């Protein structure tokens, strides 16, 4: 509703105001604020929401950064290489006049020269709570050798 | 634990004493890097000016920069605009920043590509030998959602899909595109563009 | 100077009976040089804003750019390999038995060129040279304050790059003058020969010794030109081509090779200054090897068993740095350590008399 | 600080020639390194056995520690080193 | 803070007892370390975010102990900020902070 | 630059937090905008 | 080298008939070292990619930046006064008769001076600073291609700072080596005395010569720190702290007040070339003002008329040259250059007989 | 380079005292300038003269072409000269 700064919102009733008052000048028609809407006053609602945005919130200076609270998408990667496939086999169909613009998702992979990528997407998305418990550790470095020079040791300065 | 595996030494042309990069091979890993590299990867200190001449003719290079958007500015009213690329401009980005293409490829950040072939022992060989290192993972190795498996990147586990399938792209001069076909060729170009 | 130049070059004589390994030196000064000269050409097309796109720059888009910067980069190693090789055969040769004073000019230049190379390759902005300075920082954390001076801020930035690189450009000019202050003590204290003695079999050395000493620094240019563009032996790390990310620790935090001896020594040992000291004392103790002696005699030409399994350590503790810490390497190391002090205690103590 | 090490064209086993990929039944070429395979693992099978004798000794275990990556590296290191000395011969 | 994202988080009683439970099961842990030792005031954790595997930020509220879970290759940290699944080889760092007043943090 | 030279850190403050900057980008890679602080250099009126 | 300090300093004998007019020689190998020092220090903290924003961030943020900033420009300032000086006081006393190799040893730091404060000047990367080289460099237009090969582009960029700053920073070292050479040959050629003659009244250096040197400098020093930290007067034009501005040309595209001698003689002449061709005649007629004559007589203690309305010419020109391009300044200094060309023929001819 | 040339505070005749801006019939704080300005203008009557004189001259010139800007120049720079030595004793 209302920005914990109200500059935005000053800036909008200040962009009214000139634009009225460029309008009013340069046509020569009645400018005056403050007062009738039809005539004049077009910047009434602009300066009234600057007022109300004037509630503000407590300490508003303290901005604070967060991570996002959602993580990065799970099968992302796999997509974007279908993405990827779908238009340049697209770009190349309109370039050759090949049929391949039709048929772009193919079950046989006959008629879709991207279903192989489309799979491995559908593959990941469907594998997502089957390998949800996975570990992912293959050989993990015990943490003596971690932190031995040449590994994970006096890497801050000041240490 | 011992070191990542080294890369095998693969029989590049280039290698020898006398021999030049073999400029067949460059193009079509300019066409792998495009079309299959370029989605998650930049080669930002790669411009299409280094191309022409070198790998293709000069029309060829503005056709190839041309295709791509740039954003350009500001003009006379302080905007930003998009025009088409030119010979001067960079490869294309696919993420603005860092933490854009870091939230596109679970938290994992995609390498510009520009000195990858020099940045990692083995290196040429290195390149060639992860493209083609994917397996299945070892027994008793359990990989999440978005995790593969590669004996040559440290750890095993790489958050980079296996990217290169046969038939994914079709070369212009006729070469069958296998899997080992593009990551040669990729890596091809790739040494050159260091 | 012509005059001076004619009583040190043209009328200078050298005993004839002198190996190739009395070339060194000339390839030590020539090859100095050729770093100067093509630091500053360098520098012409970079400077301190960011290394890393200023050598991608440099090697892309200045003429002929490659060949400055890998000369630089192969130059130092050659630095390097042969400023060691020239102290290897000081020790067989015991040249610091009557020469001591050409001794210790030469390990002031030593010590200066360690500080010299460390310093170029955070020049190069690379993740490696990176976090390879944040961790020999931290090993004068005890001294109050003293990383924050020498910092410039509380990490590593370009700060910290704008002013060593001013001890990169002005150490190397001070290094120039001590080689005089070093053949300043070598024409004056003659050069030792082969042979034990001193013998009446000198030559001029323009019509001998520098024709001589040519054929040696133009094989060495011969393979050094190999190195230069075709890169037979690997001497620098690929690591150093990534770019710097903070967040990130690299594979390996290990220097160039010609630090891995005392870099090894600083991962061997338990303590974080005991391993520092044991980096002072080997730079440091091999300045005293003739001093205790009382017998009228150099120790020279004899079998040289001990400075054979001296030479051996140094090697093999440049293989340990290679290799990730371990800890059977570590155990194993620990015993090289053990053995060069006993090797050490070997050349210094005198003998009593049966 | 550079993608390859330098040698002698006779130390550099460049293929003399050139065979085609095999053409599948529906007609799309084979990857030549999938070929190659089976007769690498051959070449390999010393080590193969390690890695299979792992699996069976972690399969063994009730409880549900237990990986053959250590094993399976050696493995992958040797199976593809034998197909570096011979896939580029059936690739432009 | 000097280029890291230092993450802050108030920890509620659950978060707290779930550390201090943990706190008994030391040394069954990839990096043995009790909570008492990673947090100066049980109720604040001041933690550099960065995975101890190779650098990804991790995100919080995610993972197995409603810790802190790294989505690059999947290393879970409790609400202590110990490893505790994953690639992840040692304990998210605790950096070097004070409290100034009861409100109040210095980080340096 | 202010601070303890023409006003006491709490007014420069406040003085700060009065204007919005631009800062980013986010986890999400986006840009956002937060209020002023010290660090910050005296806000601009145009963007070029 | 303490036995050659003893024979130069504390046992090298000077009339003790010499003015403090020989002091300044002393205050400009003081000054030097200073600026050198001042220099390279200021380059531990400056960033030449941008140096408007570099110079604000050195006297901001760094601490007593302002001092090392100050110092090195009004040192520079101070460093010519003194120079300019040094040569009205030769000329007056006709130091060049019997001393030349002394005068064109000098000549030769005269000339590297004039190049090394010219870049430093670019270097603060201001809209004077910039428009200045964009106009001088167009005077070798003519060569052809040359304006590319030094700017290293169509027009003055940072790859012309990134050159410029190195020429900058070594020319220095060079000039201290030729003050070497300077003062060899004023210790063999025996310095001038106020009198035309040789006299046996010569006093050691360090006893007397020294304090007196030193009561000199200190002089200066309490009117340099003055101006270090009050500028009582304008040495620097205001305009050099506006942000570059290809499109937009300065008010008045003028050099520091130590190059409008030269300044004004390329704005008064008619022809680019000819401007150019009478800036080398005023460095370089100079030093042969002794050579065609023929008496036995150093001409010297004369009432030097000739000499002061050369020294007056100087100034005026200075003068014409901040004045804008006003036509009549131009008429007027027009005759100015045609009366040094005068007073420099009365110095040359040799006198007919009776 | 810097702002200001140093001089001795005998040099720089800093006002000793505050004479409060007049105050209008309004209320309103009267600009000290403004109400120097007419004395400053008399204290440069002379150039005032050739200025008023110039604007006489280009009035009569039936082409459109005269300005009398060289005069004002110098009676403006006349009439602030006057300003600045009083100006600052009724500013605080
Ligand atoms: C083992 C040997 C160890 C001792 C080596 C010699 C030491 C010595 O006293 O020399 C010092 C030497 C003085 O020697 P000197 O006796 O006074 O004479 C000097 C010359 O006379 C100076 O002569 P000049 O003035 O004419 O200058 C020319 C000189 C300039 O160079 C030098 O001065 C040379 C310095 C010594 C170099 C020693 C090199 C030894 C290389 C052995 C290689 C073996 C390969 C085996 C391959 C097998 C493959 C299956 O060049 C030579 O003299 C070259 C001579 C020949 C070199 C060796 C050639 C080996 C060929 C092997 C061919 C095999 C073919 C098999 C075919 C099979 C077919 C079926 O100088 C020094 O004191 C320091 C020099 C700097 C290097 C010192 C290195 C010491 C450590 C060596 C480590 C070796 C590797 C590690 C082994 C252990 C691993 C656990
Ligand atoms: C970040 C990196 C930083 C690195 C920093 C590195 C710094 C390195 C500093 C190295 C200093 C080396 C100094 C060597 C001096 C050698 C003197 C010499 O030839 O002595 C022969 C002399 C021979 O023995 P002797 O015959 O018994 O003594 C004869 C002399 O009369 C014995 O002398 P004396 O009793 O007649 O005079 C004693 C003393 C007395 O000196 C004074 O009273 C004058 C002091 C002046 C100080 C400088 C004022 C500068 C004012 C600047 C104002 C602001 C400018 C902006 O004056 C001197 O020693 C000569 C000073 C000449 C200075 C010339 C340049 C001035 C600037 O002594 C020796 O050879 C043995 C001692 C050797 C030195 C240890
Ligand atoms: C309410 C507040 C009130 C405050 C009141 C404050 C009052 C303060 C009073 C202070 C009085 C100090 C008196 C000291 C007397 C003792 C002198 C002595 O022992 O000398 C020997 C001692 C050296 O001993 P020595 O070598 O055995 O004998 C020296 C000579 O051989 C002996 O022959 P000399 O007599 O000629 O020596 C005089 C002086 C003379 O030295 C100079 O004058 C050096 C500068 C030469 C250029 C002079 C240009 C003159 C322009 C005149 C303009 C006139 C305008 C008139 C307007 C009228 C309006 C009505 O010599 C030196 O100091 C030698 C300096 C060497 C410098 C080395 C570098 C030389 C470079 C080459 C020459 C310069 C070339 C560039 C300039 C070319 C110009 C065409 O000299 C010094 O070191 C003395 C330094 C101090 C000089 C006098 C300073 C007077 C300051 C008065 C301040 C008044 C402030 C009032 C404020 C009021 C506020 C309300
Ligand atoms: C000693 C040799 C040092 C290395 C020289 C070198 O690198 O030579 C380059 C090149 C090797 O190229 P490869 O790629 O291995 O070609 C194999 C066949 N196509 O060598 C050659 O061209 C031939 C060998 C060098 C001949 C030099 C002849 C001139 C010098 C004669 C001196 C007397
Ligand atoms: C086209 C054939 C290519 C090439 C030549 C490369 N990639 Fe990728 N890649 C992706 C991600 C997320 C990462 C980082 C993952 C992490 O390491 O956890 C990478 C990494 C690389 C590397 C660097 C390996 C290293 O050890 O750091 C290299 C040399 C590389 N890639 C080459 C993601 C993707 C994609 C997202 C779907 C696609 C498409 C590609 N990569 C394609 C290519
Ligand atoms: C910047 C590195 C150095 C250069 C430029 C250099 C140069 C030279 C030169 C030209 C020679 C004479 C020619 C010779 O016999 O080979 C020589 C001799 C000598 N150097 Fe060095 N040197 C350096 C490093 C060192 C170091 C580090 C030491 C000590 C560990 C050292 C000790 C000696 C000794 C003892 C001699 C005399 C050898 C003999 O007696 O003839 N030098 N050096
Ligand atoms: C004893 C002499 C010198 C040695 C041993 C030395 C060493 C080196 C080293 C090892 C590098 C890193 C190269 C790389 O990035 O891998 C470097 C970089 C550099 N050096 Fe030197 N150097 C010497 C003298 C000089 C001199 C006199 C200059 C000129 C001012 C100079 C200028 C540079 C520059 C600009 C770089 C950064 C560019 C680069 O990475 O190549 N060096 N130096
Ligand atoms: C004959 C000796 C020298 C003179 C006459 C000279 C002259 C000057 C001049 C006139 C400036 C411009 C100052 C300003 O911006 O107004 C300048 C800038 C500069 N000089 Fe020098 N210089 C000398 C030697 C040196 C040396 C040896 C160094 C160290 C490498 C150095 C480093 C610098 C730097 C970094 C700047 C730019 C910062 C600045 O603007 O103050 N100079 N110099
Ligand atoms: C970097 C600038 C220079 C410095 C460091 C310098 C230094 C000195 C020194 C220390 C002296 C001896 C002390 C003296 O009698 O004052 C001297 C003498 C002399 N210099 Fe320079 N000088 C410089 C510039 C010049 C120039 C440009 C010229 C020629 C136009 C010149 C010509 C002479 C002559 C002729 C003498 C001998 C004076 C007499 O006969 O005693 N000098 N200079
Ligand atoms: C990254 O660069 C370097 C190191 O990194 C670990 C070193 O160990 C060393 C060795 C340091 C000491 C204190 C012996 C040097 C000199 C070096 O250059
Ligand atoms: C103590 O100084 C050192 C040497 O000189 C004695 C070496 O020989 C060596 C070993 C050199 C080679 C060529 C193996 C190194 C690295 C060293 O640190
Ligand atoms: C910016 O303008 C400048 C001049 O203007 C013509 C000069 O004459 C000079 C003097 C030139 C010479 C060759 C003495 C310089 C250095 C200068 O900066
Ligand atoms: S970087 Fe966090 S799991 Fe690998």
């Amino acid at each position: 509703s209302f920005t914990p700064t109200c500059n935005k919102e000053l800036t909008a009733h200040i962009d009214c105001v000139k634009s009225f008052l460029r309008e009013a000048r340069t046509k020569h028609t009645p400018y005056l604020p403050g007062t009738g809407a039809a005539a004049a006053d077009k910047c009434s609602g602009s300066r009234e929401y600057f007022a109300k945005c004037t509630m503000y919130a407590a300490a508003t200076t303290s901005f604070r950064r967060t991570m996002s609270t959602e993580m990065p998408q799970p099968c992302e990667m796999e997509l974007n290489l279908h993405g990827q496939c779908v238009g340049n086999y697209l770009t190349q169909s309109i370039r050759t006049g090949k049929a391949a613009a039709g048929a772009a998702r193919g079950a046989a992979q006959s008629e879709d020269k991207c279903f192989l990528t489309r799979a491995a997407f559908e593959k990941c998305m469907m594998y997502q709570k089957i390998t949800e418990r996975a570990t992912n550790e293959g050989q993990v470095e015990y943490a003596d050798f971690s932190r031995r020079f040449g590994r994970q040791t006096q890497t801050t300065l000041g240490a | 634990e011992k070191d990542p595996p080294s890369p095998p030494d693969w029989p590049f042309w280039f290698k020898a004493f006398s021999h030049c990069h073999d400029i067949p091979s460059c193009r079509r890993g300019y066409e792998v890097y495009r079309q299959v590299c370029a989605t998650c990867h930049a080669a930002r200190f790669v411009c299409f000016r280094h191309m022409v001449n070198t790998i293709y003719p000069e029309n060829r290079v503005k056709q190839l920069a041309a295709s791509f958007d740039y954003e350009d500015g500001p003009n006379d009213r302080g905007e930003m605009f998009t025009r088409p690329g030119n010979l001067l401009d960079p490869f294309p980005s696919p993420y603005p920043n860092e933490e854009a293409a870091r939230f596109a490829n679970q938290g994992a950040s995609p390498p510009d590509l520009s000195q990858q072939a020099a940045a990692h022992h083995g290196g040429c060989d290195y390149i060639m030998s992860l493209l083609t290192g994917y397996r299945d993972p070892p027994a008793g190795v359990s990989l999440r959602s978005g995790l593969y498996y590669n004996t040559y990147f440290p750890g095993g586990a790489i958050s980079m899909p296996p990217p290169l399938n046969d038939g994914a792209i079709e070369y212009e001069d006729g070469t069958p595109a296998v899997a080992s076909q593009m990551a040669k060729d990729v890596s091809q170009f790739l040494t050159w563009a260091q | 100077f012509i005059l001076i130049i004619k009583d040190n070059i043209i009328l200078y004589n050298i005993n004839d009976s002198i190996n190739y390994l009395w070339n060194i030196g000339y390839i030590i000064m020539v090859v100095m040089i050729v770093q100067v000269i093509t630091g500053i050409i360098i520098n012409l097309y970079m400077n301190i804003n960011n290394g890393y796109k200023g050598i991608i720059y440099i090697i892309k888009e200045i003429y002929y750019g490659y060949i400055l910067r890998y000369i630089h980069n192969n130059n130092s190693t050659l630095i390097y390999v042969v400023v060691y090789l020239h102290i290897i055969r000081n020790l067989y040769y015991k040249t610091y038995y009557y020469n001591i004073l050409i001794w210790y000019s030469g390990m002031i230049m030593l010590y200066q060129l360690i500080i010299i190379g460390f310093i170029g390759y955070i020049l190069g902005w690379g993740q490696l040279s990176y976090w390879g300075i944040t961790v020999i920082i931290n090993l004068i954390s005890g001294i109050p304050y003293l990383i924050l001076l020498i910092s410039g801020n509380y990490y590593i930035t370009i700060v910290t790059i704008k002013r060593l690189y001013i001890v990169h450009f002005i150490l190397p000019i001070i290094l120039i003058y001590v080689e005089i202050i070093h053949v300043y003590y070598i024409h004056y204290l003659i050069n030792n020969n082969i042979v034990e003695y001193n013998v009446n079999n000198k030559i001029i050395f323009n019509n001998y010794i520098l024709v001589k000493d040519n054929n040696g620094i133009i094989f060495i240019l011969n393979i050094f030109i190999l190195e230069l563009n075709n890169n037979i032996f690997i001497i620098a790390d690929n690591d150093n081509l990534i770019e710097i990310n903070i967040l990130v620790t690299p594979i390996h935090i290990i220097p160039e090779w010609y630090y891995l001896y005392w870099y090894s020594i600083l991962k061997l040992l338990p303590n974080k200054y005991s391993g520092l000291y044991i980096v002072v004392n080997s730079i440091s103790i091999i300045n005293i090897l003739s001093e205790y002696k009382i017998v009228i005699s150099e120790y020279k030409n004899y079998k040289n068993i001990i400075w054979y399994n001296q030479i051996i350590q140094y090697i093999s503790m440049i293989y340990i740095g290679i290799q990730l810490p371990i800890i059977e390497y570590i155990n194993y190391g620990r015993y090289i350590i053990i053995f060069n002090i006993l090797l050490l205690i070997m050349y210094l103590y005198p003998k009593k008399k049966k | 600080a550079r993608a390859y090490c330098g040698r002698f064209a006779f130390m550099l086993d460049y293929p003399k020639s050139y065979h085609p990929p095999r053409k599948n039944e529906d007609g799309d070429y084979v990857d030549p390194r999938t070929d190659m395979l089976p007769k690498c693992a051959a070449e390999c099978s010393e080590w193969l056995t390690e890695y299979n004798a792992c699996v069976q000794r972690i399969k063994m275990r009730t409880d549900g520690r237990g990986n053959c990556q250590g094993q399976y590296e050696e493995f992958a290191m040797c199976q593809d080193h034998c197909i570096a000395h011979e896939l580029f011969h059936y690739l432009k | 803070w000097r280029g890291k994202p230092v993450f802050v988080r108030r920890r509620t009683q659950a978060m707290i007892d779930a550390a201090t439970a943990d706190d008994a099961i030391v040394n069954s842990l990839r990096d043995p370390e009790r909570d008492k030792d990673r947090v100066k005031k049980p109720e604040w954790l001041v933690m550099l975010g960065v995975c101890t595997h190779l650098g990804c930020v991790p995100y919080p509220d995610q993972g197995l102990y409603g810790g802190y879970f790294c989505p690059c290759h999947g290393s879970h940290y409790d609400h202590s900020g110990r490893i505790r699944l994953g690639p992840a080889p040692l304990n998210m760092e605790i950096p070097t902070y004070e409290f100034t007043d009861d409100d109040t943090i210095i980080l340096g």
